[PDB]
């Protein structure tokens, strides 16, 4: 099933890699990885949860407290309130950048089981799954 | 068994000797004791060593016992477990060499004066210590060094006039800091370290509103759903959120989280 | 053309204060302090700069609360992957944070929520 | 002894904590509330209560949690059912699970002493805490998960936080759910959940 260095779940290949990089390049990083390739992707109550949260807990061994998975902020804009508390439509915004947390990780706590959302820029270690090869 | 009362259930063997007015320990104890229950009793002394015969001991109470002198002498191998409250210690017995399992030790409501260096030395897997009710002024620093997996400390109701700045330092698992009811005025400049306090108490303390309370002012506001108030009721044991209950100058006045700072830089 | 205590510009009342409180509570207060007000709502650079001088009284590096809030839940997200979800079981799965101006230059941080500050209401009359 | 016999056919005789929640809100009148804790004496009353049994506690939350009730209170059945039926009435503004639910993951189950006993914190929700307070409602329920602590909420009326129910539901198995409409339907179906409750947890491998 899964090529060597995979461990396989639900007719899946995941894959912890233990290389720091943003996002972006992680994301790249995964589907160069294998055809159908990407960060993966966690079906929010099955099996699978813990299955990611194993697979990486038991092997991320480190200082690190984030994992990238496939899940982001598909809205444009730097913030998702289009109108102000008042109604006005948010036209001129002017937020600090690295403020803006569109991507989500595993958080370290409790087995890497819990989402959040980061700073994209953020160079943390990934998981990747792709569709048996 | 003549005098105390045996249960067994599951890994463990429960003797209970506890309001038997006992001035010593027993005898004839079961061998596979795993906690045992020498609470309100008499036993104005008692001896560590005396247990050795047990191994399997996890859990020795001794709260409520009018005791002046603890003998650390000896050694048992599992105890995780010591509860030396109420009674009357003039000083905490160093168990970092007889007690290593030990997880949570609790020797509130005794008469400490103050605290030993090295005084946890030795307590490695200690989580829980509880030192309320007592006379301690000021703590030694570097402290709960050789306790960094500790998760609750009850510094409650005592003396306490000045925090050791790094206390907290190293720990990566407090979960309850008690330190409400003292005679507290200031706190040192980042004292909570970047930690994650669910719970802290801080009331019943005369905080000096000047300009060195702002690092506690800030801490405040940023935390204010970690502001708990300790408060018992005969039949009531309760915790609430309030961070307006940390106030300079105590009663029910003014929060130090809106103490204004004017005059400060 | 506005109540003492406050300011006027471009037609609006807008007022600070030095009370501290969550995003949450700073709206509640806004709101309750002149019909028709809620937290200030920057739709202009010349706007921002007007309210950069009610501040004064605050620590320079602080910053106020402002009209938007919760600026990560009301997101649409998207696996890379193309998996479908049902946001229903995405509760509050995103941090719960909302916006704060800072003066000394006038730029946005995304902070979380929960936090205690000082806040600039705005109104029409 | 203390000892005490059993009321009734049903008796509850094996390893377990169970943790009696009571949502504290005036979401449920002074006359309601007293149901409610009726119900809490009616559950307690079907379990073989001691020390190395079943383990009571009762904590009412409204903006912090009142515990009349610990775990390691070694009283008799008929006491801690006394102090069950005399849970005074709180009636908040704003009751919090979510806070609730911190108490019982950082206090209540801080530590696993007597694993070979099931742990359950029964949740009994009539309000809804501001969306602002639940940011860590998740990471407390699956905290609870990783200790082993099953929650069972049970929603009363159309204030009931229907949404937080359901996820609890949601986060896993055992984590069954019961929601109702009144105060009433509750010893209406008091067997139920008790019999839930009681086939949740394990026997003494003796006997």
């Amino acid at each position: 099933d899964c090529p060597s260095g995979w461990s396989s779940y639900e007719g899946n290949c995941y894959k912890f890699f233990q290389q720091k990089m943003n996002w972006a390049d992680a994301e790249r990083f995964c589907s160069e990885q294998a055809k159908g390739g990407h960060l993966v992707s966690i079906k929010i109550y099955s099996k699978e949860k813990d299955f990611v949260g194993d697979l990486v807990t038991k092997n991320i061994q480190s200082s690190d407290l984030y994992a990238w998975i496939g899940l982001r902020v598909e809205n444009k804009e730097k913030q998702c309130s289009s109108e102000w508390s008042d109604g006005s439509s948010v036209s001129y915004e002017n937020v600090v950048e690295r403020t803006v947390k569109k991507c989500f990780a595993l958080e370290k706590d409790l087995g890497f089981v819990l989402w959040i959302n980061l700073y994209c820029a953020q160079k943390n270690p990934f998981v990747c799954k792709s569709p048996p090869p | 068994h003549p005098i105390c009362e045996v249960s067994k259930v599951a890994s463990h063997l429960e003797v209970n000797c506890d309001k038997r007015q006992l001035t010593a320990l027993p005898p004839d104890l079961p061998k596979d004791t795993t906690i045992l229950h020498l609470s309100e009793n008499l036993l104005y002394t008692f001896s560590l060593a005396t247990l050795m015969p047990y191994t399997r001991l996890t859990q020795l109470n001794l709260d409520r016992c009018e005791l002046t002198k603890l003998q650390v002498d000896g050694t048992l191998p599992v105890l995780g477990t010591l509860d030396l409250s109420h009674n009357q210690l003039q000083s905490l017995p160093l168990l970092g060499q007889t007690l290593p399992a030990l997880t949570v030790l609790d020797v509130s409501f005794n008469r400490l004066t103050s605290l030993p260096l090295g005084a946890l030395r030795g307590l490695g897997e200690l989580q829980e210590l509880y030192l309320k009710g007592n006379e301690l002024k000021t703590l030694p620093p570097g402290l709960l060094t050789p306790t960094p997996k500790l998760e609750k400390l009850s510094l409650a109701n005592n003396q306490l006039t000045e925090l050791p700045a790094g206390l907290l330092n190293g720990l990566e698992n407090l979960d309850t800091l008690l330190l409400q009811e003292n005679s507290l005025y200031t706190i040192p400049k980042g004292f909570f370290g970047s930690h994650l306090l669910p719970f802290a108490f801080l009331h019943g303390n005369p905080w000096l509103c000047n300009c060195e309370i702002l690092y506690f002012r800030r801490w405040l506001q940023d935390n204010a759903e970690n502001v708990y108030v300790w408060k018992q009721g005969v039949d009531v044991k309760a915790m609430t959120s309030n961070v307006a209950s940390v106030q300079c100058d105590n009663s029910d006045k003014f929060p130090v989280y809106k103490y204004p700072g004017k005059g400060c830089p | 053309d506005c109540p003492p205590d406050w300011s006027s510009y471009e037609g609006h009342c807008y007022r600070f204060f030095k009370e501290w409180m969550h995003w949450d509570d700073a709206e509640e207060f806004c709101t309750e302090q002149q019909t028709g007000a809620h937290l200030v709502s920057f739709q202009s650079k010349e706007e921002a700069d007007f309210v950069r001088s009610l501040t004064s009284e605050m620590l320079k590096g602080d910053v106020v609360w402002i009209g938007l809030s919760d600026v990560w839940n009301k997101c649409r997200f998207e696996w890379t992957d193309g998996m479908e979800f049902d946001y229903d079981d995405y509760y509050l799965i995103a941090e719960y944070e909302c916006v704060a101006s800072k003066p000394t230059n006038n730029k946005w941080w995304i902070i979380p929520c929960t936090r205690f500050k000082n806040f600039v209401c705005e109104f029409q009359a | 002894d203390i000892s005490e016999p059993p009321l009734h056919d049903f008796y509850c005789s094996r390893l377990l904590d169970l943790v009696f929640l009571l949502d504290g809100s005036s979401r449920l009148s002074e006359a309601e509330f007293e149901v409610l804790k009726a119900f809490v004496v009616d559950m307690m009353e079907r379990l073989r209560i001691s020390q190395k049994w079943v383990r009571v506690a009762v904590v009412e939350y409204h903006d912090g949690s009142h515990a009349y009730i610990g775990l390691k209170d070694r009283k008799r059945p008929s006491e801690l059912r006394r102090i069950a039926s005399q849970v005074k009435y709180a009636g908040s503004q704003v009751a919090s699970t979510s806070e609730v639910l911190k108490y019982t993951l950082f206090q209540i189950f801080s530590k696993i002493d007597r694993p070979e006993a099931s742990r359950i914190a029964l949740l009994l929700m009539a309000s809804q805490e501001p969306q602002r307070m639940s940011r860590n409602f998740v990471r407390y329920v699956q905290g609870l998960k990783k200790k082993k602590v099953i929650v069972i909420p049970v929603g009363i009326g159309p204030h009931a936080n229907l949404k937080q129910i359901r996820l609890i539901e949601k986060q896993a198995p055992e984590n069954k759910a019961f929601v109702l409409s009144s105060v009433d339907e509750l010893e209406q179906q008091r067997d139920e959940i008790v019999s839930y409750l009681c086939d949740l947890a394990p026997e003494a491998p003796p006997p």
